[PDB]
C-alpha cells in the first residue's frame, strides 16, 4: 500500500527520537569501538528508524546531525555506500537541501577521495550506486557548487594513483575549471565504462567517431566471445546501445549484424521481427518520460505494448502499471 | 532441493554448504524525478539469496577462533556478502537460516553469471 | 482468481462424487442433517461449473437440481445460475434439453395458482434453449399453448414470455390473444422486424413527448444507433434528453452532459458497435479513462481491456 498517504502528527517527538538515536550511534562509533551485544541488538532498530525517517519533516540541526551520523559514525558492515546513498535520498525526500548538509556531504566525499589510495580497494555497493550519484545529487539540488578540497587534491594529482583519476572523473561537475583541466590532462577515453562515465558527468553530448569505434569494438568482442557455451550477464550495455539506436541519437547502421544474442536489443532496432513472445514486461519499467513518449510515437509496436500492458495490469496488482498505461496510452 | 557451496574469494577453501530456499531478483528503477541529456538507462538492480539450513566447515571454525557461492545446471554467483540479523525466540531454538545479498563493484557492472 | 484456467485432475472420482451427491439429494425427497447437507450440496453444484462430466452423470445432476431442490434454499434465479454454470464447461446434448423442457412444463403446471432476487425466470430459460441447437420445438408447451382459454390469464402471460419455443400453430393462439406492447413484444421476440405501424406508433409517441416538452424513449435512440428503425424522421426529434442526443448524433451531442452510468447499462454488442463506430471514440475513451483514474468502479477497466471504445 502507498504509505505516502498517511499523515504524521507530533513531528517534534519523533524528531527528538531520531536526534537521540543519532547521538547514540555517533557516541558509539566515536570511541572504544562498540559493545558487541548491544550493537547487535541496536543496529537493526537504528537502520529501520533512519529508513522510516523519510516521511518526517526535520529541523535544520535535526537532519544535519542525522545525516552526519548516517554517513560518518555508522559501521561499514551493515550498509555499504549504495544503501547509505539511497537512505540519504529518502531522508532528503521531505526536506530540501540547505547549505549545512552540503558541507557534510562535501567533506565526507573528501574522505572518500582519501580512501581510494590502495589500488586493491574499490568502493562496493549492493544496489550499484556510488559516490558519482552523490555528485549527481549535489548537481541536482545545488546546480552551481564548486568544491575546494577536491580541486586542491586533483591539482596535486599525478599519474601514479589511477584510482584517484578515475574517481575524480566520475564527479567532474563538482570539480573546478582548473581542476577539470588538470584531471582531463591525464584522462583519455579508453574503454566503454569510461565512455558512459563521461556521458553521465555530462562531458559527452554527441558520439564522435572515437565513441563509435569503441562501441563497435565492444560489439565485435562480444560477438567473438559468444562463440559454444554461453553465460548470461547483467551488464546492461547492449540494451543501452539498442535504446541509443531507437532514439536515433546514433546514426551508424553497422550494428544490425548483432541481432539475436539477447533480448531488449533488437526490439529497439528491428522491433518488427523481434518475436514478441519473449517480451518481458519489466523492460517498460526501466525507461522514462521521454523514451516512453518515443516508443508511443513509433506506433509500429504500440498495439503489442498495450496488449502486454493490459494483460500485466489485469494479472498484477502493482498499481504502477496502471500509471504507465494511463499516462501515455502505449 | 538444490545445494549451496559457499567459498572464499582469495582461495578455493569452502566456507560451508547449504540448501537455499529463495532468491529475490528485485530489479527496478529509482525515483525518476530526482535522478536532452544522453540516456543512461538508470536502474535499482538488487539480488538477495536466503537459505534455511547450512552445514558448517570444521576447518574454518578450526582456524578462525568478500566471498562467493555456487548453487546447484548450476549457477556461480560472486562478490557476495552475508547479512547479520539474528533475533532469538522464547521457544528453545531449529534450523539456521542465513541471508546474503549481492555486492556490486563499480568496474564489473554485472552481478549474475550462469553456466551450463 | 481465474478458477476456470486452473486445471483439474482425477475426473473419475470427482464425477462419482457429484453423481453420489445428486443421488442423495434426489432420494432426500430429518431436517437437522439437512441443515448442513444443503450448504455442501449448493457449494458442490455451484463450483462444479469448471469440471468435465460424462453424459449420464450430467443428466443425473441436471435432474437433481431441476426438480428435487426446494425453493427455500435454491431459488429459480439461483437455479438458473447453477445450471448455466454447469453448461459453461460442457455443452448439453438433446437429453438435457428434454429434462429442462420437462421442468419448464412443470413450471407451467405450477403457474396454475416465481420469485428470484436476481430476477431470472423461465423466459431466459427459453433464451438458453434457443441459444444452442436453435431448431427446437417444445411439444408439451405447444399442446398446452393450443389449450389456452381466454379466462386463465396467468398461464398465457407466463407462456407469452416463451414465444420462440412454440411452433407456428401453437404461437398462433398466443399472438391471437397477446408503446409498451411493442417493446415487450420485441424484448420477448414476437416480431423481429418493425412494421411501418411500429415506427408510426413510435413517431406519434415521440410527438406527444414533444407537445409535452414545451420512460422507454431511449430505446428509440439505441434503435437508431443499431440501424433497426429506418423511418428517416427521428433526426428532427432531438433534444429531449442527453442520451437520445448521444445516440441520434455523434458530434452534435455536447460531451459535457454525458453520464458514464449509461455505459454500465450498455451490453456487449452495442458497446462494441460504439467502439467500432469511431464517430464518438475520443469522448468515450476520455470519459472511460477519467472514470478509471477517478472512480473505484472496475466495470470501466474491463470495458477498456475488452473493447477500447
Amino acid at each position: 500500500c502507498s504509505i505516502d498517504k498517511i499523515r504524521f502528527g507530533e513531528q517534534e517527538k519523533i524528531e527528538e527520537y531520531l536526534v537521540g538515536i543519532a547521538e547514540e550511534i555517533t557516541k558509539q562509533f566515536s570511541a572504544n569501538g562498540m559493545n558487541v551485544v548491544f550493537y547487535t541488538q541496536f543496529i537493526s532498530e537504528a537502520k529501520a528508524a533512519l529508513y522510516f525517517a523519510k516521511y518526517v519533516k526535520l529541523s535544520e540541526e535535526g537532519l544535519g546531525k542525522i545525516v552526519k551520523a548516517l554517513l560518518f559514525y555508522f559501521p561499514e558492515r551493515d550498509l555499504d555506500i549504495g544503501k547509505r546513498y539511497v537512505w540519504l535520498e529518502r531522508l532528503t525526500k521531505c526536506n530540501e537541501l540547505p547549505k549545512s548538509i552540503i558541507s557534510i556531504i562535501d567533506d565526507f566525499l573528501v574522505l572518500q577521495a582519501e580512501k581510494h589510495i590502495d589500488q586493491n580497494y574499490s568502493e562496493v555497493s549492493s544496489n550499484g550506486l556510488y559516490s558519482r550519484d552523490y555528485g549527481a545529487l549535489i548537481k541536482h539540488f545545488e546546480k552551481n557548487f564548486i568544491s575546494k578540497r577536491l580541486s586542491e587534491i586533483t591539482l596535486c594529482l599525478t599519474q601514479d594513483k589511477q584510482k584517484q583519476i578515475d574517481f575524480l572523473f566520475k564527479l567532474l561537475p563538482l570539480l573546478s575549471t582548473n581542476a577539470k583541466s588538470h584531471l582531463l590532462s591525464f584522462k583519455s577515453v579508453e574503454n566503454i565504462n569510461d565512455l558512459m562515465n563521461g556521458i553521465r558527468i555530462g562531458l559527452i553530448d554527441e558520439f564522435t567517431p572515437e565513441h563509435e569505434e569503441l562501441i563497435i569494438e565492444y560489439l565485435e568482442t562480444r560477438k567473438v566471445n559468444y562463440i559454444g557455451i554461453q553465460t548470461f550477464s547483467s551488464n546492461d550495455y547492449m540494451s543501452t546501445f539498442g535504446i541509443w539506436y531507437f532514439l536515433e541519437e546514433i546514426n551508424n547502421s553497422k550494428m544490425e549484424e548483432f541481432i539475436g544474442m539477447d533480448d531488449q536489443y533488437d526490439f529497439f532496432v528491428d522491433p518488427e521481427n523481434f518475436d514478441y513472445k519473449k517480451f518481458i514486461p519489466s523492460w517498460l519499467k526501466n525507461y522514462n518520460d521521454k523514451l516512453l513518449g518515443k516508443i508511443a510515437g513509433n506506433k509500429h509496436m504500440k498495439h503489442h505494448v498495450i496488449e502486454v500492458l493490459k494483460e500485466r495490469v489485469k494479472n498484477s496488482n502493482d498499481k504502477r502499471y496502471l500509471e504507465i498505461l494511463m499516462n501515455y496510452f502505449i | 532441493t538444490a545445494d549451496v557451496y559457499f567459498k572464499r574469494k582469495s582461495d578455493g577453501k569452502l566456507v560451508f554448504t547449504a540448501e537455499a530456499q529463495t532468491a529475490s531478483f528485485s530489479q527496478a528503477i529509482s525515483e525518476e524525478k530526482l535522478r536532452k541529456p544522453l540516456y543512461i538507462l538508470k536502474s535499482e538492480k538488487e539480488i538477495n539469496l536466503t537459505v534455511k539450513n547450512a552445514f558448517f566447515d570444521l576447518e574454518w571454525l578450526a582456524m578462525t577462533q568478500r566471498y562467493e557461492v555456487e548453487y546447484r545446471i548450476y549457477i556461480q554467483f560472486p562478490n557476495v556478502s552475508p547479512s547479520g540479523e539474528f533475533e532469538m525466540s522464547l521457544e528453545n531454538g531449529l534450523a539456521p537460516e542465513i541471508k546474503f545479498e549481492a555486492l556490486a563493484d563499480t568496474d564489473t557492472d554485472e552481478m549474475a553469471v550462469v553456466i551450463e
